[PDB]
RNA sequence: GGUGAAAUUCUUGGAUUUAUUGAAGACUAACUACUGCGAAAGCAUUUGCCAAGGACGUUUUCAUUAAUCAAGAACGAAAGUUAGGGGAUCGAAGAUGAUCAGAUACCGUCGUAGUCUUAACCAUAAACUAUGCCGACUAGGGAUCGGGUGGUGUUUUUUUAAUGACCCACUCGGCACCUUACGAGAAAUCAAAGUCUUUGGGUUCUGGGGGGAGUAUGGUCGCAAGGCUGAAACUUAAAGGAAUUGACGGAAGGGCACCACCAGGAGUGGAGCCUGCGGCUUAAUUUGACUCAACACGGGGAAACUCACCAGGUCCAGACACAAUAAGGAUUGACAGAUUGAGAGCUCUUUCUUGAUUUUGUGGGUGGUGGUGCAUGGCCGUUCUUAGUUGGUGGAGUGAUUUGUCUGCUUAAUUGCGAUAACGAACGAGACCUUAACCUACUAAAUAGUGGUGCUAGCAUUUGCUGGUUAUCCACUUCUUAGAGGGACUAUCGGUUUCAAGCCGAUGGAAGUUUGAGGCAAUAACAGGUCUGUGAUGCCCUUAGACGUUCUGGGCCGCACGCGCGCUACACUGACGGAGCCAGCGAGUCUAACCUUGGCCGAGAGGUCUUGGUAAUCUUGUGAAACUCCGUCGUGCUGGGGAUAGAGCAUUGUAAUUAUUGCUCUUCAACGAGGAAUUCCUAGUAAGCGCAAGUCAUCAGCUUGCGUUGAUUACGUCCCUGCCCUUUGUACACACC
């Protein structure tokens, strides 16, 4: 889909040869991660950011100023 | 033809397995957390592994959901599994303090064991 | 009766059906089994004779008397050698009736030889376990048949006793079965098909690639069919076994599809026309494409051009290298006349000009809509409106291969829940992107509107209504625009499932079918199309009287006929005349005539003078059409239809004849709802209706989009045609054409 567009890059080239013409075909992606413009991941990519863990008591108190 | 795919699925399984105690039982703030703990490229796609994500919890706190341990599941897990009864199972209490094996088993004890409190029943067909 | 349907046949002489009574005709239905006996063929209700047999039991007896066996014998499925009886159920044949292209067959009705004599088969079968017989060993298990042994077992009755029957254990001998594979095998599989290159227990028979051929000849049994024995010449590179992957099946299971059906709608096929294709014709009627996947397709609506075809006339735009002519001139151009369709110095008569760039020859160069798409590149179409495809590591198998990629449920989906010798991945799908829907929330718009304010018009007059006023001014963004956003994720509730993926119902919501529609889109492939899109291109051809290129005419449109896509109709739900008046997608000209408002002339087509617009500004509110009122028509091929044809007026074009096209008058055909067949379609959908754009100089009955009006019928099925997966058969792999 539309990431064939952004990720996707192609060239078609003839060479002339002596038997005939042989076409060359190359379809490139980068990773989105070099990405500066545009999207930065896959439309399905789900990253987590992980979550910081806590003590249970805490103390209850309070801290004045 | 509403089957959710498995990227919905393993994501919000995903966010449920280190997130329990941030979500609610209601898609409005669920689909608004979702913004700043996970990562998603699309609005379409938020809506529905938070749309999955609650109806995920809708069974949870109904009870243990198979393949989805929250963090909470856990530790009251290995609190409830140290069953210690008070009495044993086999120490005969219940009994008179003899057990009441048969025939076949009394000769099994006097020709290798040592004297035991048994008695006799008549086992047979 | 009888059949898929029917027919032959029997039926007031009573068929079929019912009762009663008799008489001749395999064998013994159910019991009947992974059960018994027998050498095999084979053998099932009884009862009685006649001999026979295995197994078991045995502290009986003989003492090697044995195993396998050329020659030689016995026994035998059935189907006809041959000679009495009894009497057709089935079909050879035969009679008939169907079906069919035929049907001498399958199917229906009847019937002679034909498993009933007593008496032979020569002895043939897929006579099969396609596995010779005797002996030993190697592995576990539960059943079962026959015998035997044991149980301080059950039941039968006299109370237990005796038997019998049953239960538990063991043993011998059988028919077999289940699990593994130490072991074998090419594999399928096998407790033997094991104990085999670590190759020897005993013995009998058979085979040596496929056919020719169980044929010829000889013998023998043979009154018969025919058995038993049994070659060669010649011919041939495979035949064959087992398994794997596909493909196919008038094979099975599970799903799906208006390019399938169902229920319907609109139709097409019938008529006229115009538009492609074929055929015929022609100087040429250029050509490619022929089921889906050729035929309003080549963006192919061709007057010239296009143009590739035909009849003719020019030009080199043949670069460069060499050689030759050649400043006592290499060569080009031309007035007039002839000639020519021609004001082509084509070519000729004449004699001027130009002059070293040219001319000729030798090589080459160049161009080609010339050929080859079966030599190719690229692009497209199709397989294929479906969900499929592949590594890594591990498991299975000698191997090709297989698993993962799956029993079940669910989904639009190899979509998921899950189960699991698989685990972890990748592509496809989904996600994504575009577009149409909601926003009184933001960002502000004289190139979009709205309200008030000024000026001013008409009525009413009472303070009101309908307007106009290019910016008079002020204010706002509801309507319009476009930036960033929000909103739906099946939300909530109820009901169903293994309690999951999900599905259904209701409420709320702008939106609940993946929200509607698209774009994009796997691995592998087709001798699919394109060399006539290309200064994309190999090879072959041509290259000067050219297959180059150009110019004049013509053809592509030619019509005894056949086919495909369409347009207009067969009228009253209509035709005609006035009246109302309602959109959306778009396009439009600087050194060039593009979209054209408005005023005037003309019946119309159109002509003329200006203006606005390089465009949310002007064309344009594109005042479109179907539609709606009022009236005429009156069931009549009529005033439906406008085909065909005649006369005239205009526009574009160098040119309109073979009518370009537009307008006016006249001419007034077929067609009365279309046979067999056949296409498309499930909601703002089909259908009706017109509008913009492409092509354009002129021509739209075509296409790409757009809006107007707006339904009936389904919420399914695999019946027809196809598609996906699994199982299954295969002699198919060019893969059922």
């Amino acid at each position: 889909g539309q990431p064939v567009n952004d990720f996707i890059d192609t060239a078609t080239r003839h060479v002339l040869m002596r038997q005939g013409v042989l076409g060359i075909k190359v379809k490139i992606m980068r990773d989105p991660a070099k990405s500066r413009t545009g999207p930065k991941a896959l439309p399905d990519a789900v990253t987590i950011i992980e979550p910081k863990e806590e003590e249970p008591i805490l103390a209850p108190s309070v801290k004045d100023y | 033809g509403r089957v959710r795919t498995k990227t919905v699925k393993r994501a919000s399984k995903a966010l449920i397995e280190r997130y329990y105690p941030k979500l609610t039982l209601d898609f409005q703030t669920n689909k608004r957390l979702c913004d700043e703990i996970a990562t998603i490229q699309s609005k379409r796609l938020r809506n529905k592994i938070a749309g999955y994500t609650t109806h995920l919890m809708k069974r949870i706190q109904k009870g243990p959901v198979r393949g989805i341990s929250f963090k909470l599941q856990e530790e009251e897990r290995e609190r409830k599994d140290q069953y210690v009864p008070e009495v044993s199972a086999l120490d005969l209490s219940r009994s008179n303090g003899v057990l009441n094996v048969d025939n076949q088993t009394s000769d099994l004890v006097k020709s290798l064991g040592l004297k035991l409190p048994l008695s006799v029943i008549n086992v047979s067909a």
